[PDB]
RNA sequence: CCGCACAAGCGGUGGAGCAUGUGGUUUAAUUCGAUGCAACGCGAAGAACCUUACCUGGUCUUGACAUCCACGGAAGUUUUCAGAGAUGAGAAUGUGCCUUCGGGAACCGUGAGACAGGUGCUGCAUGGCUGUCGUCAGCUCGUGUUGUGAAAUGUUGGGUUAAGUCCCGCAACGAGCGCAACCCUUAUCCUUUGUUGCCAGCGGUCCGGCCGGGAACUCAAAGGAGACUGCCAGUGAUAAACUGGAGGAAGGUGGGGAUGACGUCAAGUCAUCAUGGCCCUUACGACCAGGGCUACACACGUGCUACAAUGGCGCAUACAAAGAGAAGCGACCUCGCGAGAGCAAGCGGACCUCAUAAAGUGCGUCGUAGUCCGGAUUGGAGUCUGCAACUCGACUCCAUGAAGUCGGAAUCGCUAGUAAUCGUGGAUCAGAAUGCCACGGUGAAUACGUUCCCGG
């Protein structure tokens, strides 16, 4: 947790695009890298292509995973079982 | 190390170096009791803004002749190699080999 | 009022000369004295890898230490504090002096 | 088996620091990167001038540099110019009002430092390299030495297989704490590599410690 | 009037004050009996007294300083006896048939590089 | 012990009663040096002992450590290139010490719900000639003697 | 005695003995019965069925026994139906809290299966 | 030495007949109690003939080396030296004692280093136990070269007491061409000695009689 | 014949959970190195970004870093847009400094080549440094002597020692590198100086060394004394030495450290650095964002916490040492259940702060059970550091309460203030210790002996 004395926390560049993208109305998916950024209720029903390191995971955002980061949404390490 | 590391070193110094007022009095505002939310708020976007290079929590203690990134001793700036080659050379005033 | 001196080295017969000067000096130019008095030495120590790779259990141990003595002159008369400045000493040697 | 570095052992015993200034723990590591770069300014400038030592006390707001050489004039130069002239560029590097002295070395072959180097000077203008260590010990034996080792180290005469020659001429007492043992290494750059000299001078135990 | 000695164990040091009249204990400012709650250090910090048979006329005026409960009653111990033998001096012979003027040197062994204690090694496989 | 065969430390004698042994036994029983806990639980047995016995409790911790004492003992040698299960006499100090270590062993094994109780009941056990640790001495006994071809 | 925890506390004392409910920790308990005018070390008998009535109004006041463990399974389910990390890591049944798993993570495996 | 002076103080004596030399056959008188008798109308004659090269060599400046290391003569040859101050070889003889001079001056260099740096000082600077060794080191190199640590050279006679029991010395001798005057006891071989005094080598009497008698003539030799 | 090598002992490891390293597998990458003892809490004294060398993508080509040359600009300072950022495109100031007044030195940008750059290969080309046998007692030489000579002797033999330590014997006599000693620390006393340390006798007290005062004592840190088989007895060649005793704070190199001979393993390190050769040069170099080094069917090593009553829990209450501190240590007071927050004193520090040591002791409770044992895991809610705690930080509160009931074969450490147990501090460090390096508290057991095991 970050903390509450400050506000949860958000990529400046994210902030500004997301918010172009929903006073313009929905368009393709954002692409970003912003893993750290907090998801923010302005950004229900945007999707967002989150880097995981090599590949921009669409993620459609909902209602539920507000508060939580990006980054959560987009898994970095693939493992597929030991076989 | 190579000469990219101790580059990248001394220009994360200056950039740290440079900005350090300005950082200093954003975070003032951010960890500011009572302050306005918007204040804060927009404090927060403007550190974010600042060159990340800025914080001096990005620079790495350097031995100071010939780079290495490990083994560091903030008395002497200088890794276990050469501060034991520059005691042993007496180049270390009042340093000595000590035994009790 | 007094004047009181700190020595600070890294020798201690750099500072007993020092400390056996500065007292002399005092004591010749009237002033009232109190002794050497030293304080407790304060041994710092060090223990770096003398092994570059791998031998992580093979490493030497290092210590500098630093030795303080207090002179306190009660009466420092300004034919006293003078010569105090106007004395310079070893190199090795940290002088502080409070009035 | 490795051994103790025979000067750093006997630090404070009978052998004294090349640095003799006191300083807090803020301006310590700025005290060392500077006199590193003095003393390496020096060596370069003056490889030519047999420098065996650079002392360098730092007094109150200055700083003195004693240069124990071999050859004071080629040091000083003509006219008292040349240590002029490396004096103010020792002040630009340590930033702070420099001094310089100069104390001569009466007998360069019972300097370790000088025998050292002497012989690498040799080694890299292709001298074959058992005859500069038998003269090197041979001349030090001569002028009063009670002892001397030198020890040359890595393909010598440029070979494929590295290996290391010493030989020792009189009484080197390594264990003994009391005794005073001058000892130095030098380099050479052979165009088959490097080649490491190293020399150990005795010259009596000191009885009554540093004093 | 009075007698003094000074006793010292692992780290304690023991300043004892010895005069005649009566057998009162004080240490630190407190009895014997609320400074040490153990009877070993309560009977280890008399055992001079009750060998040379001096326990009620003497008073004893403690202070001592560093170390734990038994180093502190060892230092007292051995102050005890100095004390006493400042007080006499023919009661040398009995104390130090007791062990008491020993001043056992035994100190604090230091911890080593590539030990884990003193002289503990860290445990060590093969296969 | 290769080439100067070293003697033994002198323990004090004990604080409370004064015996020597009963100093040896706290020493036994200590448990990560930590010695007032051990002396505690030894003084709080014995007196425990000394109510039932009505004797004094050195004379019944002698009596019941005498009956404990073992006096031959089994001994794992090599002298003829054989694993030699020599029956052998116990030195004095020896057979203390194994007693001593015995009793501790039992009691620490019978749980009880306590230590000095524990420790007390079976003292009083094996002052009647009857316990773990009586039973172990005679097992030792036993194993020493049913060998008796090497002798 | 049967609290509002439909379980039935001990005999033991009662600040120990309100933590047999699924829910309540020491703390808990000591708050519980510091509301109802209970002492702690007063055993589960002695306590007339009033009293046992003005513990159940008070433990009555937090989500324990079978509330408690829905809320627990509900809380699961909404990361394993989000899609994030902890997610995936309560699905393959792994440390969700960044422990290493190169080794000892048996407790969210069980015994080793070669 | 006159034939009785001798007889008196035993100088007939001889060892038993069981342990003879063959050389020896012309030097003795015969057999007595299975005991081998010296004959004195040699032994006389003899003596005197070396005593008159021993002051000969003494009145041209001579060096003369007393060698005898039986436990029960050593101090008498020592106190033979000293009263014709001479040098002597008391302790047991160590090999190369004249062949390896270089080695034995090192040694002497080392006994009077040490004496000179206690009377100068020092000491005090020296540890109290390291004091007391470097005095234990001055004592052991005493009792190794008291007696030779002013001889300088090699010396220019020697004199042997019991030339079998000291035969290193005299193949020492003969290798360096130095003469050597010894008391030859029946057992031994005279081949080294270039003056043979056959006489007993054992008995305080006859040994002290020798001593005394040779050194009265060095110091005669010396006086001139 | 020696060594915790075995034995005699005490406590472990091997089973459990977790921490950590390695192998393996997986992966776009899981950077590289270390591999029987002598690799495996190792290089790393501390990977969220940085570090970082690896991966994906976006970018640059005399370059991120150095000198040189030409041309044009003072340097720097405050902003806007685009971009994930590198980087691109955008205004007023400045006009400083020095001038034979050209210009220069500083710095900036562009252009052109010499060049830079490489954590790219080789530790089987090297220096340096280190491990290891091993602090094991050895390794040799000069001269002499013996032998045609290769060589031998010394260095073997008899005793003795921690020791090639020493004494006898002996053609050996000596010396060198080692052994020992000199050095550091510790145990007693003395002398000197008494602050910020001390408080015996004194007066004054708010009962606080706190304040007059005291220089005694503790202590602080300089100097010096002291232990030498010196003394006694016995054994022993009358020797070396050994055994015991006296005195003494200390007795037989008092305890500990530092100190590692000639050499061994082509041992380790080209990734600290340096360096021969080779290799790359719009790339194997350089910049940036995100990811990885933290994966997870398993195997191994080193650890931590446990399985409890010699204990757990609550209340009360004693006794340390050694350290650190200026972008630092941060009191008191207030707020919060708490991690902490707000205000803010003092301190470059025998003064102030970190900072109440914990085992212990007293009183009460639990009564042998998967428990008032154990703490894993997980849910929820928070604090702090930091641009930023998703991957992947530490800590707190509430809840949750796995395994585990003493661990097979086998194996490790330790001979005294040692093992064991208990806390404390420090380095690295914004934050991140169960590791490492130090400190003190409590405090054992046993050693008949050298037959065996391992090593010399
Ligand atoms: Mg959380
Ligand atoms: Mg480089
Ligand atoms: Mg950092
Ligand atoms: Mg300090
Ligand atoms: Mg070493
Ligand atoms: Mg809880
Ligand atoms: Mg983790
Ligand atoms: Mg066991
Ligand atoms: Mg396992
Ligand atoms: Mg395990
Ligand atoms: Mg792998
Ligand atoms: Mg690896
Ligand atoms: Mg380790
Ligand atoms: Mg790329
Ligand atoms: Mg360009
Ligand atoms: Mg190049
Ligand atoms: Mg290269
Ligand atoms: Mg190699
Ligand atoms: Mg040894
Ligand atoms: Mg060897
Ligand atoms: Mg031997
Ligand atoms: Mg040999
Ligand atoms: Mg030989
Ligand atoms: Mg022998
Ligand atoms: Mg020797
Ligand atoms: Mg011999
Ligand atoms: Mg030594
Ligand atoms: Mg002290
Ligand atoms: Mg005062
Ligand atoms: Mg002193
Ligand atoms: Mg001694
Ligand atoms: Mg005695
Ligand atoms: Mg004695
Ligand atoms: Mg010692
Ligand atoms: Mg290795
Ligand atoms: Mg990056
Ligand atoms: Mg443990
Ligand atoms: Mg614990
Ligand atoms: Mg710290
Ligand atoms: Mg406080
Ligand atoms: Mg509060
Ligand atoms: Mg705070
Ligand atoms: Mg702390
Ligand atoms: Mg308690
Ligand atoms: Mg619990
Ligand atoms: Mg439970
Ligand atoms: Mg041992
Ligand atoms: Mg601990
Ligand atoms: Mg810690
Ligand atoms: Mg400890
Ligand atoms: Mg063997
Ligand atoms: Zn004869």
């Amino acid at each position: 947790p970050r903390s509450l004395k400050k506000g949860p926390f958000i990529d400046l560049h994210l902030l500004k695009k997301v918010e172009k993208a929903v006073e313009s109305g929905d368009k393709k998916p954002l692409r970003t890298w912003s893993r750290r950024s907090t998801i923010f209720p302005n950004m229900i029903g945007l999707t967002i292509a989150v880097h995981n390191g090599r590949q921009h995971v669409p993620v459609f955002v909902t209602d539920e995973m507000v508060g939580h980061k990006l980054g959560e949404f987009a898994p970095t390490r693939t493992y597929r079982g030991h076989a | 190390a190579k000469q990219s590391m101790k580059a990248r070193e001394v220009k994360r110094v200056a950039l740290a170096d440079k900005y350090f007022a300005k950082r200093a009095e954003l975070k003032a505002i951010i960890s500011d009791v009572n302050a306005s939310d918007e204040d804060r708020w927009n404090a927060v976007l403007k550190l974010q803004t600042l060159p990340r290079d800025s914080s001096p929590s990005r620079q790495r203690n350097r031995c100071r002749q010939t780079g290495r990134p490990h083994g560091f001793l903030r008395k002497f700036g200088l890794s276990r190699i050469k501060v034991r080659e520059a005691a042993m050379r007496g180049e270390i005033p009042g340093l000595k080999k000590a035994s009790w | 009022q007094r004047i009181r001196i700190r020595l600070k080295a890294f020798d201690h017969r750099l500072i007993d000369q020092a400390t056996a000067e500065i007292v002399e000096t005092a004591k010749r130019t009237g002033a009232q004295v109190r002794g050497p008095i030293p304080l407790p030495t304060r041994k710092e120590r060090f223990t770096v890898l003398i092994s570059p790779h791998v031998n992580k259990d093979a490493r030497d141990q290092y210590e500098i230490r630093t030795h303080l003595r207090l002179v306190d002159i009660v009466e420092p008369t300004e034919k006293t504090v003078d010569a105090l400045m106007r004395l310079d000493l070893a190199a090795g040697v940290d002088v502080q002096i409070s009035l | 088996g490795q051994k103790v570095h025979p000067n750093g052992i006997r630090l404070g015993i009978v052998k004294p620091w090349n640095s003799t200034w006191f300083a807090n723990t803020k301006e310590f590591a700025d005290n060392l990167d500077s006199d590193f770069k003095v003393r390496q300014y020096l060596t370069k400038e003056l490889a030519k001038a047999s420098v065996s030592r650079i002392v360098i006390e730092r007094p109150a707001k200055s700083i003195r540099v004693t240069i124990h050489t071999a050859r004071p004039g080629i040091v000083i130069g003509k006219k008292g110019e040349d240590v002029e002239k490396l004096r103010k560029v020792v002040a630009d590097i340590a930033g702070v009002p420099a001094q310089i002295n100069i104390a001569e070395v009466r007998k360069p072959e019972l300097d370790a430092k000088l025998v050292a180097d002497s012989i690498t000077s040799q080694l890299e203008r292709r001298v074959m390299f058992r005859r500069a260590m038998k003269r090197a010990v041979q001349n030090a034996m001569r002028l009063g030495a009670k002892g001397i080792k030198v020890e040359v180290s890595g393909r010598l005469g440029g070979a494929e297989i590295a290996r290391t020659e010493w030989y020792r001429e009189g009484r080197v007492p390594l264990h003994t704490l009391r005794a005073d043992i001058d000892y130095n290494t030098s380099e050479a750059h052979t165009t088959y590599g490097v080649i490491g000299v190293k020399v150990w001078i005795f010259k009596g135990e000191i009885l009554g410690g540093m004093a | 009037n009075q007698y003094y000695g000074t006793g010292r164990r692992k780290s304690s040091a023991a300043r004892v004050f010895i005069k005649p009249g009566n057998g009162k204990i004080v240490i630190n400012q407190r009895s014997l009996e609320q400074y040490f709650g153990r009877e070993t250090a309560r009977m280890v910090v008399r055992q001079p007294l009750e060998l040379v048979d001096m326990v009620e006329k003497l008073d004893l005026y403690i202070t001592v300083k560093g170390g734990g409960i038994s180093g502190q009653a060892g230092a007292i111990r051995h102050g005890i006896t100095r004390a006493l033998m400042e007080y006499d001096e023919s009661l040398r012979s009995e104390l130090r048939k007791a062990g008491f003027v020993t001043r056992d040197a035994r100190q604090v062994e230091r911890k080593k590089v590539g030990l884990r204690k003193a002289r503990r090694r860290p445990q060590f496989s093969k296969r | 012990p290769r080439r100067r065969v070293i003697g033994q430390r002198k323990i004090l004698p004990d604080p409370k009663f004064g015996s020597e042994l009963l100093a040896k036994f706290v020493n036994i029983l200590m448990v990560d040096g930590k010695k007032s806990t051990a002396e505690s639980i030894v003084y709080s047995a014995l007196e425990t002992l000394a109510q039932r016995s009505g004797k004094s409790e050195l004379e019944a911790f002698e009596v019941a450590l005498e009956n404990v004492r073992p006096t031959v003992e089994v001994k794992s040698r090599r002298v003829g290139g054989s694993t030699y299960q020599v029956p052998v006499e116990v030195r004095p100090v020896r057979r203390n010490a194994l007693a001593m270590r015995w009793i501790v062993e039992a009691a620490r094994k019978r749980g009880d719900k306590s230590m000095a109780l524990r420790l007390a009941n079976e003292l009083s056990d094996a002052a009647e000639n009857k316990g773990t640790a009586v039973k172990k001495r005679e097992d030792v006994h036993r194993m020493a003697e049913a060998n008796k071809a090497f002798a | 005695a049967r609290i509002a925890g439909i379980n039935i506390p001990d005999h033991k004392h009662a600040v120990i003995a309100l933590t047999s409910i699924y829910g309540v920790g020491k703390t808990r308990s000591k708050a519980i019965l510091a509301a109802a005018g209970i002492a702690e070390d007063v055993k589960i008998s002695e306590l007339s069925e009033g009293q046992i009535d003005t513990l159940r109004d008070e433990v009555a006041k937090f989500v324990v026994e079978g509330d408690l463990r829905r809320e627990i399974s509900m809380s699961i389910k909404r990361l394993m139906d989000l899609g994030c990390y902890r997610g995936l890591r309560h699905r393959r049944g792994l440390p969700v809290r960044g422990q290493r798993t190169k080794t000892n993570a048996r407790t969210r495996k069980g015994p080793r299966k070669p | 030495v006159s034939m009785r002076d001798m007889l008196k103080a035993g100088v007939h004596f001889g060892h038993q007949t069981r342990y003879w030399n063959p050389k020896m056959k012309p030097f003795i008188f015969g057999a007595r109690n299975k005991v081998h008798i010296i004959n004195l109308e040699k032994t006389v004659p003899m003596f005197n003939e070396a005593l008159a090269e021993l002051n000969k060599i003494a009145s041209r400046k001579g060096k003369i080396l007393f060698v005898g290391t039986k436990r029960a003569a050593s101090e008498a040859v020592k106190d033979a030296a000293l009263s014709c101050d001479q040098f002597f070889v008391n302790h047991r003889w160590l090999g190369g004692m004249l062949t390896n001079w270089k080695t034995v001056r090192q040694s002497i260099k080392r006994l009077k280093d040490l004496e000179t740096q206690s009377q100068d000082g020092t000491f005090d600077k020296l540890t109290k136990k390291e004091a007391l060794m470097r005095t234990r080191e001055l004592e052991k190199l005493e009792n190794s070269l008291g007696g030779i640590k002013d001889m300088g050279g090699l010396p220019d006679a020697l004199f042997v007491i019991d030339a079998d029991h000291e035969h290193i010395a005299i193949k020492e001798a003969n290798n360096l061409g130095i003469p050597v005057f010894a008391i030859v006891d029946t057992n031994s071989d005279p081949d080294g000695v270039d003056f043979v005094i056959p006489g007993n080598d054992d008995a305080i009497r006859a040994v002290t009689l020798y001593l005394g008698a040779v050194a009265a003539t060095v110091r005669e030799g010396r006086s001139q």
